[PDB]
């Protein structure tokens, strides 16, 4: 959940700091010491997220969203499994 | 004898209950907070509220079974041992909402429904999960009733699920619960023929071994076949207005023969045509807009000889579940085809699993507790 | 401007204490009569008249069970016809107007119209009587065709309505808001409303699940 | 606030405890349980303030065997020549596993907390558990079996403690929540690689880089969970199955064998039915295996919890990032 929360940071991080290197460019000369360094590492945020815009691997991940619902649920009755054979001992 | 005596002692204390009740539960609350202060037992007289309920709603009807034509029993408890309790003070528990469901237990009965607004209407007050497990039992009819299967399918895979934690367990129910059980299978089965291929809903309900029952059963139906609606009908044609069950059969009396024909030639009308619209929808939707060449090829089977082959099938084609087509000059026949998946169905079972290891955890933590 | 006059009376038997006993088959007959005057429909009128016929079959009427039945005929795609026949027992369905306009339900609730005025009797005692009856049967007629099919033929379509060619085909046509098709049939609705799927836009449910799975 | 039952608090480690812990992490035994030290704490406003715990050194090559006292007995020494006291207050590990209670560790857990009832027992979580929900485990072990001591026994003091009924998982306290000031000078290391030398500062965020795209995270964790749920499941409803074998299946007969006698002879002994109820070797419960059998099949859940949620935010993240 926290891990989520820092990971937003990252992204407010990226966003009031790309607005503003363009916007300095959009005045006079900007995008200085964030040409090709921001430039490159936008190219970079790109590189592996997300990924260019490729609806067969949204299906990829839309049998992913199957997959971890069947490890979620696996999970979730197996926490029943616990008191359902392990306690009826407790009678 | 061993009948009778009963019945009028039943009957009596009814209406002398519905006397006392209907009285003391419209303006003061001295009997309401007497009733509060002295029995703390908030069970005994919601017992008294459905039990009384149940056995007036089959001992009336017991009556009527002798009492057909120009009969007081009916009468005398649907309009003041019912619909004078019906309009009462909203008392503050589970009493007028049971003054409500008692009536119901008649309105759905005799079969003159469409102030389904009013009996969702009045209780503005929590509808217990006993109670509402019921009000499921009660408004499903209503929408089986309404010509709208497709959406009264919605209320009973709920209640043949009885997932809402249902226990009590104290004589409430009561006394014909898995009776009440196999009604339930009678509305599933019931909202599963005319619909498959349509339900994505006899899979919460129905499980694999009574599912492919009522399958071979309602696909059979379905092939035209009719020993299913035969069958299903034949064991569900008291089930819409019985008392709760009536009293004794016998030889030689007119009057006991009349209400049993009643309920006979009244609901077979509604079934004739429920297994008509299975029959005529039953075929699966093979080829999307046909060449009129392959419409006739497929009323080679579906409806043919010869003339009036197409036009029947227009009688077959205008159901608001058959949406079709024939354009002239290109003669081209569309067909629709509505499909559904099966994965999506582990959304609240994931759920009701971690629910289930609570309630596995209630019965055994309170024993610990008690002997700590 | 007769159903204005009588719905009061209507809403407090509506909601009253005298629908089972034998006292009212007197006022909501009236209000019934009103509405095969003025087109307005309430099922719990005649539901009312026909559940003391239930509760006693001895007072049922013929002329009156056919206002019943038209009243609740004419209002389709409305289901009324259920509680009709879920209250006329065969001691009530062996006689006339009633088994005509009975029959006259089995062909309307199930669309077999051509069939209906083609064997139908042009004019009945009650036809004109209960105004709206041609118009609104022809309404549904349409509506059933407009909702679940896609192209109809301008021929199909007067056949189908009953025993007329081009007239009163071109009447109901062009009042839905429907468009003439190239030489000839009738443009009702798209052809890619054929389908019609709601739910196969399944798997973005993590949202719903994950709500409760936060713990 | 963050009191247990009568005697014991919270824990609060400060991130310099945490250092001395992870330079020990999952290395000088990697798949080997090093109890990777002893929480020595002190008794501090409503929490067990860590300052300094040393890494205990099993003989750690392939194996863990219990080294030597006088280290324990030389670092209680040196802490207390510059820092605390010898104040343990708990024992930690990592170590090779994502929330898991070790039995014989939970009776080495059960022992010291019966010597010292304010002790949590920490489990440290690295990247292993695949980040992944609840890193620290501060589990200490229920005061309802701290009461029935000793310890958890098999046949006897268990329908016994079983009735009594005393909890399996209880009390994973609330660990590192307040600005202690210890902090002070690691914050001071922030505005520096936040600084011009940021050089480091990404290469932390690197090891966010390489460690998803890769990694299987959930396959190789659900083959280990594939191995774990059918052998524990299966041994535990053996158990659950070979007890009434036994309790009924046995006492079916053994009374079958008693009622056909008469139930004894009148002028002589009832020979036999003193012979007959032979007590089966689990009569009742077998609720010592059991009780940590709910604690690690609970805890195959926690695995479960982790392989839940961990999914869940992949599946939301490429199938929001991916649409666009």
């Amino acid at each position: 959940s926290d891990l989520q929360q820092v990971g937003g940071a990252s992204a407010r991080i990226q966003d009031a700091l790309s607005t503003v290197l363009q916007y300095a460019e959009d005045v006079l000369s900007g995008k200085v010491s964030a040409d090709n360094t921001v430039g490159r590492f936008l190219m970079s945020l790109v590189n592996q997220v997300p990924k260019i815009v490729p609806d067969d691997f949204e299906t990829m991940l839309n049998s992913n969203i199957n997959d971890l619902l069947m490890v979620t649920y696996l999970a979730n009755l197996t926490q029943s499994q616990i008191a359902l054979n392990e306690k009826l001992v407790n009678l | 004898q061993w009948l009778w005596d009963i019945i009028d002692e039943f009957i009596y204390q009814f209406q002398s209950f519905s006397q006392y009740r209907c009285k003391t539960a419209k303006k003061s609350e001295e009997e309401i907070d007497f009733l509060r202060s002295n029995p703390k037992i908030w069970n005994v007289h919601s017992v008294l509220n459905v039990l009384h309920s149940l056995v007036d709603k089959s001992n009336i009807n017991r009556q009527l079974e002798v009492y057909t034509s120009g009969g007081d029993p009916e009468s005398v408890a649907g309009e003041y041992g019912r619909h004078s309790l019906y309009k009462m003070l909203g008392y503050f528990s589970l009493v007028g909402l049971l003054r409500l469901h008692s009536l119901l237990g008649d309105y759905y009965q005799a079969i003159k429904v469409l102030e389904n607004i009013e009996l969702n209407k009045k209780s503005m007050y929590s509808r217990v999960p006993e109670c509402q497990v019921t009000t499921y039992y009660y408004v499903g009819f209503a929408y089986l009733m309404m010509r709208r299967y497709q959406d009264a399918i919605r209320v009973f895979a709920n209640i043949l699920l009885y997932i809402q934690r249902t226990k009590s367990m104290f004589q409430r129910t009561t006394y014909k619960y898995e009776m009440i059980n196999k009604q339930n299978e009678q509305m599933h089965a019931l909202l599963a023929i005319a619909l498959t291929m349509y339900p994505m809903r006899i899979d919460e309900s129905i499980h694999l071994q009574l599912r492919e029952k009522y399958g071979d059963k309602m696909l059979r139906m379905q092939k035209g076949d009719p020993q299913v609606y035969e069958e299903l009908f034949s064991y569900s044609c008291p089930k819409f207005l019985s008392p709760v069950v009536p009293n004794y059969d016998s030889v030689h009396p007119n009057y006991h023969k009349e209400p049993f024909l009643q309920q006979l030639k009244v609901f077979s009308d509604e079934v004739q045509q429920q297994a008509q619209l299975s029959t005529i929808r039953s075929f699966l939707k093979l080829y999307t807009t046909m060449p009129v060449a392959k419409l006739a090829g497929f009323l080679d089977l579906t409806e043919q000889e010869f003339r009036i082959q197409l036009l029947v099938f227009k009688h077959k084609m205008k159901n608001l579940v058959w949406t079709s087509g024939i354009s002239a000059l290109d003669g081209e026949f569309q067909s629709a085809s509505e499909v559904d998946f099966y994965i999506d169905k582990d959304m609240i079972h994931i759920a009701d699993t971690k629910v289930a290891r609570r309630y596995g955890d209630f019965f055994i933590r309170q024993i610990h507790k008690f002997e700590e | 401007a007769m159903f204005e006059q009588m719905r009061a009376n209507v809403g407090k038997l509506l909601k009253g204490i005298d629908r089972y006993n034998p006292e009212n088959l007197a006022t909501l007959e009236r209000y019934v009569e009103t509405q095969a005057k003025e087109n307005a429909y309430d099922l719990e009128a005649n539901l009312a008249v026909l559940k003391l016929y239930q509760f006693n079959p001895a007072f049922f009427q013929t002329t009156v069970t056919a206002q019943i039945l038209l009243k609740a005929l004419t209002n389709l795609p409305h289901t009324d016809f259920t509680l009709c026949k879920c209250m006329i027992d065969q001691a009530h369905q062996e006689e006339r107007p009633i088994r005509q306009i009975l029959y006259l339900g089995d062909l309307l609730e199930t669309c077999h119209f051509q069939a209906f005025w083609q064997a139908l009797d042009e004019n009945m005692d009650l036809l004109e009587g209960i105004t709206g009856f041609e118009d609104s049967v022809r309404k549904f007629i349409c509506h059933v065709v407009g909702i679940t099919y896609q192209h109809i033929d301008r021929w199909l379509l007067a056949e189908m309505l009953g025993d007329l060619t081009d007239s009163q085909l071109k009447m109901w046509m062009s009042k839905y808001g429907w468009s003439a098709d190239e030489s000839g049939q009738i443009f009702i609705c798209s052809q890619e409303e054929s389908i019609k799927p709601k739910n196969i836009v399944e798997k973005i449910d993590f949202d719903s699940v994950s709500s409760i799975m936060a713990s | 606030g963050g009191s247990g039952d009568s005697a014991v608090k919270q824990v609060q480690i400060d991130g310099l405890v945490v250092l001395k812990i992870i330079k020990h992490y999952q290395e000088e035994g990697q798949g080997t349980e090093v109890v990777q030290g002893v929480l020595l704490g002190l008794v501090v406003e409503d929490r067990l303030e860590i300052t300094n715990c040393f890494p205990f050194p099993q003989h750690t090559e392939d194996d863990a065997d219990f080294d030597e006292v006088q280290y324990q007995m030389e670092m209680m020494r040196s802490l207390r020549h510059v820092n605390i006291d010898h104040l343990h207050v708990g024992w930690y590990q990592s170590t090779y596993y994502g929330s898991f209670v070790t039995r014989a560790l939970l009776d080495s857990q059960f022992s010291y907390q019966h010597a010292i009832e304010e002790s949590v027992v920490l489990i440290y979580d690295p990247i292993k558990t695949a980040q992944g929900s609840l890193s620290l485990k501060a589990y200490r072990l229920t005061p309802k079996l701290m009461e029935v001591c000793k310890e958890k026994d098999f046949s006897p003091e268990a329908l016994k403690k079983a009735n009594i009924t005393f909890e399996h998982m209880f009390e994973e306290v609330p660990i590192v929540i307040k600005n202690s000031h210890l902090i002070n000078v690691l914050m001071w290391e922030l505005e520096k690689k936040s600084a011009v030398a940021d050089k480091h500062e990404l290469l932390s965020l690197a090891s966010s880089n390489h460690l998803g795209k890769n990694l299987q995270l959930l396959m190789d964790r659900v083959d280990e969970m594939s191995q774990d749920i059918v052998k524990y499941n299966t041994y535990m409803r053996n158990t659950s199955k070979q007890q009434q074998q036994k309790h009924q299946y046995q006492q079916r007969r053994q009374q079958e064998n008693m009622q056909r006698q008469s139930r004894g002879e009148p002028p002589l002994p009832e020979e036999d039915l003193s012979k007959l109820f032979k007590p089966p070797q689990p009569p009742a419960r077998m609720d010592s295996l059991l009780i940590a059998g709910q604690i690690n099949t609970y805890c195959q859940n926690i695995k479960e919890f982790t392989a839940q949620n961990l999914g869940k935010l992949f599946m939301a993240q490429a199938l929001q990032e991916y649409n666009n």
